[PDB]
DNA sequence: TTTTTTTTTTTTT
């Protein structure tokens, strides 16, 4: 899947959190797991320059700590940069898979009550972002 | 139940990696194969696309659907929806060569696997099969992997890579005080001057007219790589037993006139002289040589193969003579039995990286012209023989031919050909009773 | 549960052998080792020889029971009832060879079952090892298994061996000659020493082109056999009649122009050699011939052992020939008809452990080329014929093709495959008048 | 899978 991917990047990868853009904008309850994804850059942006040591430390105890070695010890990628990439790409799925759930959005409202000029271009330029990426 | 190996995840990354980007295709034809996969839906998948991309058409769900939906294989697979969560799951197409390299990784221990499962088949009910028999297929079997994956990286190497090894192997000769004769050293000096030793991955050819100097000049250059190195030299005497060739050797380190040692003679005079050869030869060990006459291609690589894993590499070969090799099944046509020996021989030379000295016969033609020295299109059942080989050595010596001649006792070489180097004649003196050959110390002449 | 395969009564009928007959106990232990056998105690005992012999004390049912008991390992191999009964079990100590054999062979499969269960331990179970590990440790274990036989012609021979056997030669040949043969006699000196005569269990071939000698030469090593031992020998002409084949034999034995038996046109000398031959033959009684046509491998199988039985066994069979045999149930398939008749003859010749002379014919190819030696790829409908025989006689006369050949009346026998000793030309005389070939005692041309 | 008979092109002695 698209979650374990993330976090295994990020556990091997704990410099990555610094540069991940808020997520608390949108509700967590879109993707599973995600929130737990939001603390762990919370924890990094309070903590900058932290080991994966450190990372796991802060969650030695709790349940999910277990899926986190998992996942770090899945994938093991020596190259840092080809990291760095991938989770970029990756986070840049998240986006268009929000922008996706918000095209839905405005689909189910175009079904209720239709749509007008104004509606119908908004939710037309959303989709050309979308398929751009 | 012991589930065979492979990595599904590693499998659908590349086919959702071929899905998004098609220009890594050639990424991953070279790495894997449609057999390799695991599952016969991602087998079907693979052919599909290879299809699709060998005719020039983009790769998209589309197409690779309607590809499927043709030939049935749509719904075999798991139908559209399967293909879209494949092509969905994977991120990106960055890393699909480690999943690739990894399906092909699990393809070969798979078949490892399935081998050592038919090998241990065949041992519970030989059928009426011998051991031997159960000895060869494995043998064969561990073969055939090693063959397939040899071929990992044969492709068109850029120049960059090919300078740096060049230089490599120049600035390691120059560092080394050889002073010429990179390869092995043959005793003569004049010969030496132009050839710098029998270099490694060559085929060396010495012909010349029937019972001329053949088998008496080549045992020279065994003698001389056997005294002058410290690797093992193998001798193929498929002509005469190894019983008179080894007593035509001793008379020539001992300089004593056979004669007498062919009828077994044990004089004392000259068996003091002797005496000691023999204590040098079995210190050193260096000499193996084997007659076994009616030998074919195949077990020469065998029995070469054996020798060199088990003393350490080669430091020549001798075949007494070419034309005496015989091909089972190319027995029909001689000309392509020659051709398909004189090729072999040569790909053994650069298998074990060692020099391969082979005698060939010449034709009638050469009594015809009135200059009666031999050239490369003279040798016998030819054609073959002279675009392989690297080096060509003709023995010619005009007192037979012309009984008033001024060669008398000096035999001269030819070089015939020489792929990397320069051609000419060098003059040695021909010493018939002791059967060699020695450096013509007399006024030499020059090549025209 | 797949049981390993081994051979209870060899184990026990080579115990017993080695109990009765002492001096063979090197002959046995070279061949096989006590890690050869599948049982434990049987293992026990073969140490306890093994420990006696190096000691020098003889082995016997009161030494062995006394070192048993010492070494408290009397009760683990049953105590001295089952000592005596090892040797109960063993006929005799003579026919200890071919019990080891069996038991070195079922050592070798048995290994190679280990080889490959641990092949397939590694390959299930990586632990991280690469596949390079993987493959070399599986071609090091192949190479353990290929060359931990010993045998012979096996590969080149070194120096040292060669010169001592230069030496000892020359010395031994200007004394006297010193011929060995030591093998079943074929009645020809020249023919055993590279036979070691006709070997009990295998499959002999004999192949030549219409009117060569096929029949001739058969009948030939038939008759010296049965001269030179008492077991009987049997015939199976499913072309000739018994009456023509008896009178070759003869014309041949008596040495008389068969042309005069045929036509009755004899005299009182020629009578005389004839009555001669006849109390010879019923003086011996030993030879069965059957003249029944289009004869099964059941038929034969069956016939032969009830002579065997009621004889107590047979010391040759002679089949004329081979692809004349009729199999019903495969009468589609002339080339499945042909492997199963030369399986179940090789089936039948170890059955009874007793060597079994087949004939056949070959194609016309051979005439096709200019030279027209057989080679073991002219046998014809030759689905299995090559495989199963373990050494294979070609008949070749030059003068037929050639009327102005040197070697007129002579008669080269090629042998193109064999399991233990060399491969080479074999001379006779043949004199057709008598039905006969005889050695080769002209000038004895070297073999090249 | 093997044995048979007909064409046409090459290479050698
Ligand atoms: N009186 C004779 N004089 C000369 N040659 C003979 C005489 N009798 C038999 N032969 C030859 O002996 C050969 C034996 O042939 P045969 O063994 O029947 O052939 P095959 O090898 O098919 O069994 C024949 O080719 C025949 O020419
Ligand atoms: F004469 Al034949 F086989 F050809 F016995
Ligand atoms: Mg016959």
């Amino acid at each position: 899947t698209t979650m374990r991917i993330l976090i295994g990047l990020l556990v091997q990868n704990p410099e990555l959190a610094t540069l991940v853009p808020p997520l608390e904008n949108l509700d967590e309850n879109k993707l599973p797991g995600l929130g737990l994804f939001r603390e762990l850059v919370n924890t990094c942006l309070s903590q900058p320059g932290l080991t994966t040591g450190q990372l796991l430390e802060h969650y030695r105890g709790t349940n999910n700590a277990a899926t986190l070695e998992k996942l770090s010890m899945w994938d093991d990628i020596a190259d840092k940069n080809i990291a760095e990439q991938t989770f970029t790409d990756s986070l840049n799925h998240m986006f268009d898979s929000l922008l996706e759930l918000r095209q839905e959005e405005l689909i189910a409202r175009e079904r209720t009550h239709g749509l007008s000029n104004e509606e119908c271009l908004e939710l037309w330029t959303l989709n050309q972002e979308l398929a751009k990426k | 139940l012991k589930v065979p190996p492979h990595s599904i995840e590693a499998e659908q990354s590349v086919l959702g990696g071929l899905m998004l980007d098609n220009e890594r295709w050639d990424d991953v034809a070279e790495r894997v194969v449609a057999d390799d996969f695991y599952t016969r839906p991602h087998r079907h998948i693979f052919t599909e696309m290879a299809r699709l991309q060998e005719s020039g058409s983009p790769i998209d769900l589309i197409t690779l659907a309607e590809s499927l939906e043709r030939q049935g294989q749509l719904d075999s697979v798991g139908g559209c929806a399967y293909l879209a969560e494949l092509s969905k799951n994977t991120p990106s197409a960055a890393n699909i060569s480690a999943y690739a390299d990894i399906v092909r990784e699990r393809a070969v221990v798979r078949e490892m696997i399935s081998v050592a499962n038919e090998i241990a088949e065949a041992g519970f009910d030989p059928q009426g099969r011998t051991s031997e028999d159960l000895l060869d297929l494995a043998e064969s079997r561990v073969f055939k992997i090693a063959e397939s994956r040899a071929n990992k990286d044969e492709g068109p190497k850029n120049i960059a890579d090919v300078l740096d090894a060049t230089v490599a192997r120049i600035e390691q000769l120059f560092q080394q005080p050889h002073d010429g004769v990179t390869g092995v050293n043959t005793g003569y000096d004049d010969l030496n001057k132009k050839t710098a030793g029998l270099q490694p991955s060559d085929l060396i050819i010495v012909a010349a007219r029937p019972s001329m100097g053949k088998t008496t000049f080549a045992m020279n250059l065994v003698e001389n790589a056997a005294m002058l190195q410290d690797k093992p030299v193998l001798i193929f005497s498929l002509e005469m037993p190894s019983e008179q060739i080894m007593m035509r050797s001793l008379a020539s380190l001992s300089r004593v006139d056979q004669t007498k040692i062919r009828t077994g003679q044990l004089d004392d005079e000259d068996w003091a002289r002797i005496s000691g050869t023999m204590g040098i030869l079995l210190e050193k060990r260096n000499i193996y040589i084997d007659d076994s006459s009616g030998l074919t291609p195949t077990e020469v690589r065998s029995r070469a193969r054996r020798i060199a894993r088990e003393h350490g590499g080669i430091g020549l070969i001798m075949i007494d003579y070419l034309q005496l090799m015989r091909v089972p099944a190319l027995s029909d046509n001689r000309t392509l039995e020659i051709a398909e020996i004189s090729r072999s021989l040569k790909a053994l030379a650069k298998e074990l990286n060692v020099p391969v000295v082979a005698l060939s016969q010449l034709n009638r033609s050469l009594e015809q012209r009135a200059d009666k020295r031999p050239v490369n299109s003279d040798l016998r059942e030819s054609g073959s023989i002279e675009q392989d080989a690297d080096l060509i050595m003709f023995i010619y010596r005009d007192e037979v031919y012309h009984e008033n001649s001024d060669l008398k006792g000096i035999a001269e070489i030819i070089i015939g050909k020489q792929r990397n180097g320069p051609i000419g004649t060098v003059r040695l003196t021909f010493n018939g009773q002791w059967s060699r050959f020695d450096n013509y110390a007399g006024p030499q002449y020059d090549d025209e």
